[PDB]
């Protein structure tokens, strides 16, 4: 069902994953459509910077070997540490907004480990498997 | 055991600034900006709550001094009055005998500068004594010569408010509150989200407000501080409150070629009802929504005070009065009128006084002034007034509140409370039971 | 054999398809290489309108699972009321100009399942894929 | 005695000596994502379809 | 180990792969966060050819069909006209800016069957084993 953007946010973080295409596309958005003038350079600023937002985290999925996005899986084991909550704790009990509150406190510490461990490790691997 | 899980296009915000645009269908400074859609979109969002503060929202900074660029922009390519600063030979003008008008503009003459840079021309125009100051027939003086010089508003362009439509660029999110009760601040159980703003009118006004929206249940009293009367309040009605004020002036515009090239609209002869301009405002109109405002006030005092209306401290015409723009006009009103009344502890209409003037500055910002032209014929309007500014003035039952402004950020502060910005982060992770194959 | 951009505009669709990289490079371009001026935000502005053109398809091809474009397959079945031809009739038989003529009428129709319908499916089932 | 025509209607300024008016072959180019087509047919009747584009 | 950005810039080819991705951030960098004035479409333009500069090359790699960049194989065979060494007379013996000396006079050479060799032949193939 269409809910509309940002439809599931007020949802179980579960029950949000269904609809995440619905936000995705306006992330970017797109559209939009006496020299300089107020709003001369503003749509054009904010234009660019919407450019920019968007890339800047969509490059960290490149390099975090997934590409096809919204959800990809890894080869990092979650450490213990970073909030220890049981599944149903977490996805059937809480939406993404509450989730940040906390995990957002080792979100360098994880992209540490998403940067690089596997992208590192999955490869070399191939090259090798690559002998024969 | 669980494993890092990469997810994308989170529903999950934080609040911050960006730069904003306008929109606004397809006068005053509009036109280059982008039309809006014919649907404006919005969607009510369930579970979701969070805080507002109006406070600390710097929506209301761009808006101010965007507008303040969009005015200067809209002088520049008009004619600069530089020479109009002379020596002026000024006299009574004879009214009606005996004197009720109190005469208020001078019969000026002036040698002028034509567009023969040589030979002068003697010419006259009227003015406001509100506008001339004597110096040292006698002679007088435009008095904005004594600060900076003065530019003549194109008479083409107008000063109509216009709705404007704010937008955010792509991952930023304009929330607004549906909620009707409002503090200033704090969570709204019932939040949605919009494309885009409502149209919101530039109204530029000290005092009073005029044409904004309106507040559902009752009256709504916000303030960064009620308990500090170095703060101020805004009160936002729930009926329009009309107001009909009038010129009535069938004058002429006498526009003298002060070139070279460039011309002058000097004002011309005043014929018709000579009556002082004034406001219309029906008194159990005002009386009623008064009472209602008291109510609130009531509710945040006690049960057992005295809530006691008076006009300003007095000083700067600016804040003094109720200054507002009609058809490019600019009047001043002595609202001693409508601010005069008291409450205790538990047709008929009103007449207000009005002055024109024709140099007026801006924003409290000097360096600079503006001179309106003359608008030819009578000149008569309405509004509806939305809200009030009120300022907080032995401290154990009687209270007095007056009337202030100054500061318009205020004023779009009264409207885009309904608003806040947030980006949103489109990256998050969290721990799954998946481990990943080649 | 090289044609040119657009070499092959004037062929049949399965004819055109052999070349479509000529094109592709050239829908991006790159290159291009007192104080304003004329042209001096016109440039600026065509560039940019370029980049924005370009990367507002691509995300669709990001979402709609392929990335490797040019061409790709998908799991959607084509529904029969969108012009009715045969394939003779249709990819050795019409330019890609002529095709867009017709089709074009359920453009939005046809983006809906695109953007969705596999999108969606293909995910979940290979999570639960992974649960052994 | 007489007037500077233009001083009736508005401003006048010099244009600057340096400063030319020669004509100067100028070339227009689309952006990405926009092509500039040409029709090399001889006939032409202001508008209709080319058969040689 | 971490060396900081270009810091394997000084070794040979073999061990610099070792660490792309520290340089890869940067590469594109992010972040950087009256009217007019000087640097007022100074910052504007750099910030934009930044933008350019980056995709220009990405959308190569696009074509290239790899996309999880850094690295990836191809089905093109090296031509010994293009500097016949032995690979540990390369890769073990000679960094990357030495590389470029020498190899930098075939790049468009070179270019022209990774924009299309594979990318022509691995596809129809595949339309053709989807017969069945
Ligand atoms: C709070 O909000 C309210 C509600 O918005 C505001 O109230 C409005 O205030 C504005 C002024 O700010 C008023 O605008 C005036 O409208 C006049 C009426 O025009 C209509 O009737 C005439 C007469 O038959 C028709 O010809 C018109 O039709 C045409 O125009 C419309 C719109 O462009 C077109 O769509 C149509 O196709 C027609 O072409 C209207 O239906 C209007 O006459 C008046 O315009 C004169 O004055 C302005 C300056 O104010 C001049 O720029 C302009 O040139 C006009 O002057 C000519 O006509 C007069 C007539 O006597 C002559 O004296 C002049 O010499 C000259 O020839 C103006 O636009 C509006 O009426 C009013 N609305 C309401 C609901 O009452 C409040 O302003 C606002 N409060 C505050 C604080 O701002
Ligand atoms: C908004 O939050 C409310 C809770 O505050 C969520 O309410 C949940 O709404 C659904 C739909 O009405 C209920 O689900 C239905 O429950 C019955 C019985 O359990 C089951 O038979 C149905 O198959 C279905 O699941 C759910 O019980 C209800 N929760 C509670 C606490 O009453 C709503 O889901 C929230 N919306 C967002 C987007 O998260
Ligand atoms: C511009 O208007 C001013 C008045 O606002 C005119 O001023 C007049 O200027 C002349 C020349 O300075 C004065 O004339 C001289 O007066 C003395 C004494 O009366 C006399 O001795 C001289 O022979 C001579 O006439 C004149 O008095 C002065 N008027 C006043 C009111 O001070 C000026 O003439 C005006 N210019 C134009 C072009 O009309
Ligand atoms: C305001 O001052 C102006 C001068 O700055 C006074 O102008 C005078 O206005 C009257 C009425 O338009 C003119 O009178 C008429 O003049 C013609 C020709 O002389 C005569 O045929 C008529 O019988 C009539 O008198 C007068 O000439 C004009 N003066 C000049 C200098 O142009 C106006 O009177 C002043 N108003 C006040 C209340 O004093
Ligand atoms: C709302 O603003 C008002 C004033 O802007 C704040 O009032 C201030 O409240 C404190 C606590 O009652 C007063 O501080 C006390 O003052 C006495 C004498 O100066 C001193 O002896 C104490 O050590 C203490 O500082 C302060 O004077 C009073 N200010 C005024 C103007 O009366 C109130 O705190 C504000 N509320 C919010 C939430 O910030
Ligand atoms: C432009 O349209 C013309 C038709 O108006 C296309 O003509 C086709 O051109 C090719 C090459 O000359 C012909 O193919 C050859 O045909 C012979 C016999 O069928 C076969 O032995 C060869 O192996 C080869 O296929 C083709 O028959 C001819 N079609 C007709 C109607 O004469 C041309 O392909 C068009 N160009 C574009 C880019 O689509
Ligand atoms: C900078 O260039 C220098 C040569 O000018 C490189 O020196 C190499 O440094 C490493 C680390 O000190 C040496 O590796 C060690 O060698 C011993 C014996 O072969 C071996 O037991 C260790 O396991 C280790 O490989 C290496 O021998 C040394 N090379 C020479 C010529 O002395 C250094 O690697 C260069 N850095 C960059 C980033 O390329
Ligand atoms: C999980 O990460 C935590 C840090 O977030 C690691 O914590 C270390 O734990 C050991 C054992 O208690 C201590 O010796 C270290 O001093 C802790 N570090 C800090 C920062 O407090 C823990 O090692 C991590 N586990 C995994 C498997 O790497
Ligand atoms: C113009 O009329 C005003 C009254 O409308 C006169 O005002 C007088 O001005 C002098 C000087 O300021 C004062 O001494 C008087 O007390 C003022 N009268 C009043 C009623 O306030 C002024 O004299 C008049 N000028 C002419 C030339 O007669
Ligand atoms: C500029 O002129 C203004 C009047 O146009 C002068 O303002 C006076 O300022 C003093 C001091 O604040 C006040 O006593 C007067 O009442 C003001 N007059 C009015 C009309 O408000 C100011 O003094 C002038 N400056 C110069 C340098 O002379
Ligand atoms: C906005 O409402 C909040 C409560 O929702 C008010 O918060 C009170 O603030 C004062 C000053 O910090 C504290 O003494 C109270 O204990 C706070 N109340 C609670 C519930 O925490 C705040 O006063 C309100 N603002 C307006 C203008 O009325
Ligand atoms: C004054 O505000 C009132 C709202 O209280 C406005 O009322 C609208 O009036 C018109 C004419 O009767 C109706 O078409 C609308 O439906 C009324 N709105 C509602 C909420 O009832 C009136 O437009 C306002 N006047 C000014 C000048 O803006
Ligand atoms: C002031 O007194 C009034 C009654 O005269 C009180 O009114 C109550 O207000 C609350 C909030 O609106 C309602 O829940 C009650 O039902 C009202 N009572 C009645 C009689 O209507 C109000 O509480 C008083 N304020 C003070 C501080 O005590
Ligand atoms: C303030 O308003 C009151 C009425 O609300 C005015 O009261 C008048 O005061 C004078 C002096 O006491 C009496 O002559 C009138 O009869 C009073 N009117 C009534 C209705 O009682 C007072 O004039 C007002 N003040 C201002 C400055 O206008
Ligand atoms: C193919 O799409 C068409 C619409 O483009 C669908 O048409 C519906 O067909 C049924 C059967 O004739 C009618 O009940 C509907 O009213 C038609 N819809 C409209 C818009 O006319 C058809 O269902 C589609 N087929 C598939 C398999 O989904
Ligand atoms: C501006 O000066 C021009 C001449 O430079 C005036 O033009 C005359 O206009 C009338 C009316 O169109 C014609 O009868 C004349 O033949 C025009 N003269 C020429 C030279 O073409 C115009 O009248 C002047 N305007 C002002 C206000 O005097
Ligand atoms: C490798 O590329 C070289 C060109 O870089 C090719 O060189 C051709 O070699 C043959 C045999 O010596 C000559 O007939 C040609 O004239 C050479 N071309 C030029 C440009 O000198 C060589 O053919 C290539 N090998 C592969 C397998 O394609
Ligand atoms: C994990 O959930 C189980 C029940 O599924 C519970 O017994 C345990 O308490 C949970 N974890 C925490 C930290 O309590
Ligand atoms: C489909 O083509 C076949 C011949 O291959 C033909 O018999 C049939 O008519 C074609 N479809 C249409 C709609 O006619
Ligand atoms: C290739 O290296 C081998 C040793 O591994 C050597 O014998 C031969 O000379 C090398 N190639 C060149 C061109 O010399």
């Amino acid at each position: 069902v269409f809910l509309g953007f940002l439809g599931a946010a007020g949802s179980t973080m579960g029950a949000a994953s269904m609809t995440l295409t619905v936000q995705a596309r306006n992330l970017l958005s797109g559209i939009v459509q006496l020299k300089l003038t107020v709003w001369g350079i503003k749509q054009l600023q904010a234009r660019v910077l919407a450019v920019e937002r968007y890339l800047r985290d969509q490059q960290l999925l490149g390099i975090w070997g997934c590409s096809g996005k919204l959800i990809c899986c890894t080869n990092v084991p979650w450490n213990s540490s970073w909030s220890n909550r049981n599944l149903s704790e977490i996805w059937d009990n809480m939406t993404w907004l509450q989730w940040d509150k906390e995990i957002s406190n080792y979100t360098q510490i994880i992209y540490g480990l998403l940067e690089e461990s596997q992208n590192q490790q999955e490869k070399n691997e191939q090259d090798l498997l690559a002998l024969d | 055991n669980l494993w890092v899980t990469v997810y994308y296009g989170v529903p999950v915000w934080k609040d911050a600034e960006t730069t904003l645009f306008c929109a606004s269908d397809a006068v005053w400074a509009t036109h280059a900006c982008v039309p809006t859609d014919p649907n404006p979109q919005e969607i009510h969002l369930e579970n979701v709550t969070e805080e507002f503060n109006m406070w600390k929202n710097n929506m209301v900074e761009q808006m101010h001094t965007d507008i303040i660029s969009l005015w200067d922009q809209s002088l520049k390519p008009c004619v600069k009055l530089t020479p109009l600063c002379v020596t002026l030979q000024c006299t009574n003008v004879t009214n009606n005998i005996t004197d009720d008008m109190r005469g208020e503009l001078k019969n000026c003459s002036f040698n002028m500068t034509t567009e023969l840079r040589d030979k002068k021309q003697k010419v006259y125009s009227l003015f406001y004594r509100l506008d001339v100051v004597q110096i040292n027939n006698k002679e007088y003086r435009l008095i904005n010569c004594n600060t900076s010089a003065i530019t003549q508003a194109c008479p083409k362009v107008s000063f109509e408010p216009i709705p404007i439509h704010y937008c955010a660029p792509a991952g930023f999110a304009i929330l607004k509150c549906k909620d009707k009760k409002f503090n200033g601040t704090g969570p709204c159980p019932s939040v949605s989200t919009v494309q885009c703003t409502h149209g919101i009118k530039p109204v530029v006004s000290t005092q009073l407000l005029l044409n904004g929206s309106l507040a559902e249940e009752e009256v709504m009293i916000r303030s960064e501080n009620i308990t500090n009367n170095a703060k101020n309040i805004l009160v936002q009605f729930n009926t329009p409150v009309q107001i009909n004020c009038t010129r009535p002036n069938n004058n002429t515009r006498k526009s003298i070629r002060i070139g070279p090239g460039q011309a002058f609209y000097a004002t011309g002869d005043i014929i018709g009802d000579i009556r002082q301009a004034h406001c219309n405002v029906s008194k159990a109109t005002w009386n009623e929504t008064l009472g209602k405002v008291v109510k609130q006030l009531r509710k945040h005092f006690g049960n057992n005070t005295i809530i006691r209306f008076a006009n300003s401290s007095g000083g700067d015409l600016e804040v003094t009065t109720h200054s507002f723009n009609c058809g490019g006009e600019f009047f001043y009103c002595n609202t001693s009128g409508l601010f005069n009344s008291t409450w205790i502890s538990n047709n008929d209409s009103i007449t207000l006084p009005c002055r024109i003037k024709q140099i007026i500055n801006m924003w409290q910002r000097i360096g600079q002034a503006m001179y309106a032209p003359p608008i030819q014929g009578v000149i008569r309007c309405v509004s509806n007034i939305t809200g009030l500014i009120l300022t907080r003035d032995t401290n154990s039952t009687t209270e007095t509140f007056r009337p202030g402004g100054g500061d318009m950020r205020d004023n779009w502060r009264s409207e885009l409370y309904k608003y806040k910005v947030v980006k949103i982060e489109p990256l998050g992770v969290a721990p799954t039971r998946c481990k990943r194959r080649v």
